[PDB]
């Protein structure tokens, strides 16, 4: 099964470059049959099809795209790159790597992506990164006698996107809901993540919050207990 | 003479042209070796007729031309005499007692683009065969029917040359080789191209 | 350049309904076209090339049809998990092109939303600012109204919202309403409350604390 | 012979633009070939494109090579930092006797026009032990290249007693630095009183002196 | 792929004579060319020949001085330089082409020094700072061969230091300065030291710069 790992950073001031990489996973990347490719998606927006690019040095790009778009491949490390130029707002998207199936015969049915890379953000914009504070959104005294209760994590005042929020190491994940991020009017984004649970586990089972931003190397553990009065 | 044969200038072409407008190099003065084609090892198609490769170093020729363009692999067999298909009837001829010798070898890390390489071309509508060692570069509109074609394409009127795919994953049949063809004549004249 | 237009832009089907979505290209492209499937937060997903070939991996629910500009993607059988967005792509031309989309919402029975409100934290509070947030939980339709009380004051111009995507299990939404005061406007006043009207409720819902007591 | 000739002399760019240099020949090669060659500091040339558009083995995309009989470009679409350095363009034959080189192009990192700071020492009272006076000229860190420096001697001009030196394009600020050495004999130092040299420069609105008084 | 001889040290006046032996006999096919670059400057062709045929030619600024022969035997090319002088201290390349392929295959190259050959340890001299910022430096003058190497405070101080490659005087020998600008406020409570070390002389000199 053939996997896909990108990476890189998701905050590209303006006029800069932006820069990613793809590392292929389970199989090799000098494949005879395939193209490896880049493909973007505005916040809101439909698909945009970027490059594709040979393991032997052969590129296509959109263009769309004029002259800023530069494919590149490692072939010593099973990698794949790109870079965009002269970046503006009209950047910001969620950048995925993908593979192309390439046809074997003259006009042959091929040319469709699979697999595809988890999605990248990257975010055009001269605001210096920002960090999160994590403050807990403890389950009420009042609650219920053995129904459900509600607790989580705020998530606030931070910049760029995205953060990633998990529970007790992934182990908690039933009934969870964390809430896309809003721009608050200072300029930063705040999110909250819950998660509902038995009133009856509150006295004997924790909960912790994962909450990590990579652009800010943060990461923060917040336990959510009930308040003590 | 003293200077030696361009044979650089017409194997390592950063471009070779389309088999349809296929190049052709004359080779006049010069002392031609013959050692280092028959001893590199990059060549997949090396066959030589009317003359042989190491019979060649020793032996004096008037003139000698380098024909060269880009074909696909299926397509190679049809550079030697007495062939027949799209390529010897429209696109580049071989006499029946041709001498000489036909170097392929594949380029599809070259000749391949990820969207396509859509720069080589080859004929593939002529009303007649193409006779040895000619030459077509034509674009009239072919008229397949009645109907004259005035000059605009359409029903039974075509484009008559095609391109080729030439993408790297294209199965080795269809990826791009680049030829190239050695002939060797011996005019009524004192000789120019000899070597070793 | 060849263009795709997708219609429609959205649909909302129930459960076990039958779906079409319709894909139109500029020019004909005889078969080349495949269609993927994107639920949030996720990459879009491979479902059908070359118009009618399932991939593998695929529920047989799942078909695709079409030739030449018209092409169209039918799930039989609506299933909760098949909330996203669906898209075509022409595979036929240089540069490679994708349609708009089609987001699909799932129709289900109304469902009345569990409230929930949360002060702000003594972490917080020691920063200078109070974030007072207010949980509607698993409700269906996605329209919902929250209004912010202090002091049985009304706010507005202070409160921001969030709708998560439709969950792919019981096809329901959830909001959480995020009331940000300065700490010194927080300990000015006693009582908050935030006041919910959603379908499935037929009373509103206020759930409430008071400042400081437990 | 063949007179090849390049153009830009100094290629001032930012890194992430597009590079493009030119290559002359004087006449059309008509049986002649054109490489390009990369040459950083203390290292051998580097063959880059050859036959006018080839890449050579190893060679990233973002080079590429065109022209034809007496015009010829190398193009870079996307400036890397590893790119910054002379390239030279040379054209070749199947015989011997074609070969000339060009004169050769320097890609720096570009940055504003940085005026330089100048200092004056005089030679130290230990090496006038020896008999020989040596005076430097300090000019740190601007931009471009391009600098000039004059010696004068009680207001003398002095000519072919100096030597110069640049430093490498600074990795942090671009930038570059210039040493000037004036080497007098001690009794030629002697004879004198104020030593100064003149620096001009594309930053200073006019010739900036720095000057000593041979004792105080 | 082209193997050079070793570097060479010659008087003025004097001759050098350097090898380039071709991988294995791919020798009559090729022409085999020299160019020469000084330290720091542009490529100069020499001259070339056709192993084949003996047939050489030279440029015109070299035509007497250099002699370039072949042996087909031994694959080896050579380039004679005769009646040097301080300008011809550079890094001579052999290079060459194919019959049948058109690729520029170098040589890693021969550096070639034309002075008085000692082995000899600089002499530093302070560059002491004028009486916000000042400038101050050693001056490494009268060495050879190349090179040497200069530190401040033992690589404690690296910033806003400049050292500018040596030049090659007319006697002979080389002559250097390392220079760094500092703050005009340290200079009286701030020791600064060059460390000169030439490893071909076994030369270590700490050289302290004061402000007179
Ligand atoms: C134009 O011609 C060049 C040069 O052709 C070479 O010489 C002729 C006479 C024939 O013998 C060819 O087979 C030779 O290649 C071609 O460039 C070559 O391209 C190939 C790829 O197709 C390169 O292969 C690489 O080789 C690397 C290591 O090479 C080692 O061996 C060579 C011996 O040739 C030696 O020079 C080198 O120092 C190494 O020791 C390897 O790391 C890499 O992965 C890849 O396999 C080859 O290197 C190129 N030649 C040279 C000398 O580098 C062009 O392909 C040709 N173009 C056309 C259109 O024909």
């Amino acid at each position: 099964q053939v996997q896909l790992q990108e990476s890189g950073p998701g905050l590209v001031k303006p006029s800069e470059t932006l820069s990613l990489t793809c590392t292929v996973f389970g199989g090799s990347i000098t494949s005879s049959n395939h193209y490896w490719v880049w493909i973007r998606q505005p916040p809101g927006k439909g698909l945009e099809w970027i490059g594709s690019m040979y393991y032997s040095g052969s590129t296509a790009y959109n263009p769309s795209l004029t002259n800023r778009v530069t494919i590149s491949v490692d072939t010593s490390k099973n990698q794949f790159s790109l870079k965009l130029s002269s970046v503006t707002a009209a950047d910001t998207a969620v950048y995925y790597c993908a593979r192309q199936i390439g046809p074997k015969r003259p006009s042959q049915v091929a040319d469709w992506f699979d697999p595809w890379g988890q999605g990248t953000l990257v975010t055009v914009s001269s605001a210096s990164t920002k960090g999160p504070s994590v403050f807990p959104l403890a389950p009420s005294s009042k609650s219920t006698s053995g129904g459900t209760a509600a607790l989580g994590c705020l998530v606030k005042d931070y910049f760029p996107e995205p953060v990633t929020v998990s529970w007790n190491s992934g182990a908690l994940t039933s009934g969870v809901h964390t809430f896309p991020a809003v721009l608050q009017s200072s300029g930063l984004y705040s999110l909250s993540s819950v998660v509902t649970v038995p009133s009856s586990s509150l006295g004997t089972q924790t909960y912790i919050c994962n909450v990590n931003h990579k652009p800010s190397n943060t990461k923060v553990d917040k336990k959510v207990e009930p308040k003590s009065c | 003479h003293t200077n030696l044969c361009p044979f650089g200038e017409v194997f390592n072409a950063t471009r070779f042209a389309s088999v349809y407008a296929w190049n052709r190099k004359r080779i006049s003065n010069c002392v031609a070796d013959y050692s280092v084609l028959y001893n590199s090892a990059s060549f997949s198609t090396f066959k030589c007729y009317g003359v042989s490769p190491t019979k060649l170093n020793d032996l004096c020729f008037t003139n000698v031309y380098a024909d060269s363009f880009v074909i696909r692999g299926d397509e190679v067999r049809q550079i030697a005499p007495g062939q027949t298909g799209n390529i010897a009837d429209y696109n580049y001829k071989l006499p029946d007692d041709f001498t000489g010798c036909v170097i392929a070898w594949n380029s599809n890390n070259l000749d391949s683009k990820v969207g396509g390489n859509y720069n080589y071309l080859y004929r593939l509508f002529r009303k007649s065969n193409l006779k040895p060692f000619e030459r077509d570069i034509s674009t009239e509109i072919y008229q397949a029917g009645s109907t004259p074609c005035n000059g605009v394409k359409g029903f039974n009127c075509y484009f008559p040359l095609q391109s080729y795919g030439f993408q790297p994953t294209y199965g080795v049949g269809y990826q791009p080789y680049r030829v190239v063809v050695l002939s060797f004549e011996l005019l009524h004249a004192p000789a120019t191209v000899c070597g070793k | 350049d060849i263009q795709l237009t997708q219609s429609p832009s959205f649909l909302s089907a129930s459960v076990g309904d039958r779906v079409t979505i319709t894909c139109r290209a500029s020019q004909g492209i005889s078969s080349y076209l495949a269609w993927y499937q994107q639920k949030p937060g996720k990459a879009p997903k491979l479902l059908i090339y070359a118009a009618s070939t399932l991939q593998s991996g695929v529920p047989s629910r799942f078909s695709g049809s079409g030739s030449g500009t018209e092409f169209t993607l039918t799930i039989s059988s609506l299933q909760p998990e098949d909330f996203a967005t669906y898209y075509c792509q022409q595979l036929n031309s240089y540069p490679l092109t994708f349609g708009g989309g089609t987001k699909v919402e799932i129709k289900r029975t109304v469902a009345a939303p569990s409230v929930f409100i949360f002060p702000p934290s003594d972490e917080q509070l020691k920063s200078g600012t109070a974030s007072v947030v207010c949980l509607l939980n698993n409700f269906y339709p996605r329209e919902a109204k929250v209004q912010w009380k202090v002091d049985n004051a009304l706010q507005s111009g202070n409160s921001q919202e969030s709708v998560t995507e439709q969950d792919s299990k019981d096809s329901t939404y959830s909001l959480s309403s995020t009331l940000t005061l300065s700490k010194a406007d927080y300990e000015k006043h006693k009582v908050y409350a935030c006041e919910v009207t959603h379908q499935g409720l037929s009373s509103p819902v206020t759930k409430s604390f008071n400042r400081g007591e437990c």
